[PDB]
């Protein structure tokens, strides 16, 4: 019924693949919303559909604005039916390994991670979200499927998706809490591996407080300690 | 000129024209169906073409506030909700040497016609409405001031900046 509805609302003119369904469904097109035919510089797009959409429209656009921060394009927003379309981020991994979110190109990556290509990464990964948390948001929902590797030739670019529980935030204690989600998903694989891949982010992120001098220091060590609360406080006592 | 369509809006079509070395808009102005657009403030036809989205979506399931899609595609194109300031800074002005004529057409248009009474109507030299000719005539520290970005946001590119306004439309 989800599907009649949505290409109905679009028409037969928009094609859609749906892609995802979670508790928002998401599409891809091959058609931009607006620009006329063949006048728009992407192969294909993604719609968000929930049956919000403002709140992530807006964290979006603010994100977007801020020098460093990697997020999709908010191409169009239609709040009262509860639409938004956003650039397509990422591509498909070689041999079969999946689309390319964190999670699965740790997943390629898992037998032998010990490259500069790998920590170079993580380290990147660790620089978005500490650009994040140094201009007070959160993101709310912070696991390896909301991370997103963009190629940039043998590179890979991260970028963060999924705002839907993102937030406008100066306290450390969402800061710690977006931080521990990220460590728990890594270390849900069970991999070998996962304590250093979260070592590698945290440099990522304690890189970038440090860029902030004295007062980027003096921020950094609230966060961590707050971090290791929140750690301590994760687990049975 | 350009005639467009939205694509889940397929029955509205929409003629987008572009004017340089214009000698007439004070008369214009004074005489003022079609929106005549200050292209001082616009950079690409991205962010023309969402400001068309919007107006669609905002009149269909939402309200409209003026008086038909014309005008309320101006008011679409700015960051704010004030009418008469939209109409203000991206309308045309008296001194206004270029412009975008703009209207919605809610059959197929009859293009030969509309060319000859946008040429009735404004006295200077139609060229194409793309963007090459659009990045010659926006200006950066102008949408700056309108569109309230900070200084701390410097795009490489038009595109880069194209992008913020788009923001600033969709979330008007
Ligand atoms: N901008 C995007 N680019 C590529 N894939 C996306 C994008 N947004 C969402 N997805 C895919 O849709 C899934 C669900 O998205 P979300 O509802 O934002 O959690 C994600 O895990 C991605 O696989």
């Amino acid at each position: 019924e989800f599907i009649d509805k949505v290409s109905s609302y679009l028409t037969p003119d928009v094609d859609i693949a749906p892609i995802s369904q979670g508790a928002a469904i998401v599409f891809t097109t091959t058609t931009h919303p607006y620009l006329p035919r063949a006048k728009d510089s992407h192969q294909k797009y993604i719609i968000k559909y929930r049956p919000r959409t403002l709140n992530e429209s807006r964290l979006l656009a603010k994100l977007y604005l801020i020098p460093g921060l990697c997020v999709p394009q908010l191409i169009a927003c239609d709040p009262y039916n509860g639409f938004i379309w956003l650039e397509f981020l990422g591509e498909d991994l070689p041999g079969g390994h999946g689309f390319s979110n964190l999670k699965n190109f740790l997943w390629m990556h898992d037998q032998d991670p010990y490259s500069d290509l790998v920590a170079t990464t993580l380290r990147k990964v660790g620089r978005q979200i500490g650009l994040l948390h140094w201009n007070d948001y959160c993101h709310g929902d912070l696991t390896s499927s909301n991370i997103v590797l963009v190629r940039d030739g043998a590179r890979w670019t991260p970028h963060l998706i999924d705002f839907g529980l993102g937030s406008v935030s100066n306290l450390v204690e969402d800061k710690g809490v977006d931080l521990y989600v990220l460590e728990r998903a890594i270390l849900s694989t069970h991999s070998k591996h996962a304590e250093k891949y979260n070592a590698w982010i945290m440099e990522g992120f304690e890189e970038v407080y440090r860029e902030q001098g004295a007062k980027g220091a003096k921020k950094l060590k609230e966060v961590t300690k707050r971090f290791e609360e929140v750690r301590l406080r994760g687990r049975k006592r | 000129m350009v005639v467009s369509i939205i694509p889940q809006f397929p029955d509205i079509k929409v003629s987008l024209a572009l004017f340089e070395q214009v000698k007439n808009a004070k008369e214009i102005r004074s005489k003022m169906s079609f929106a005549f657009i200050d292209p001082r403030l616009v950079c690409s036809g991205e962010q023309m073409y969402s400001a068309i989205y919007k107006t669609l979506i905002e009149v269909k399931y939402n309200k409209m506030r003026t008086r038909n899609l014309n005008s309320e595609c101006v008011l679409c194109l700015s960051p704010t909700s004030n009418i008469s300031d939209a109409f203000l800074k991206f309308g045309i002005k008296d001194d206004s040497s270029q412009l975008i004529c703009l209207k919605f057409h809610t059959d197929d248009v009859d293009k030969e016609q509309l060319r000859t009474i946008m040429t009735s109507i404004v006295k200077g030299q139609e060229i194409e409405f793309n963007d090459d000719n659009l990045s010659r005539f926006y200006d950066e520290a102008l949408i700056r001031k309108i569109y309230k970005l900070s200084d701390d946001f410097k795009p490489q590119d038009v595109n880069g900046l194209s992008r913020a306004l788009v923001d600033a439309i969709q979330l008007r």
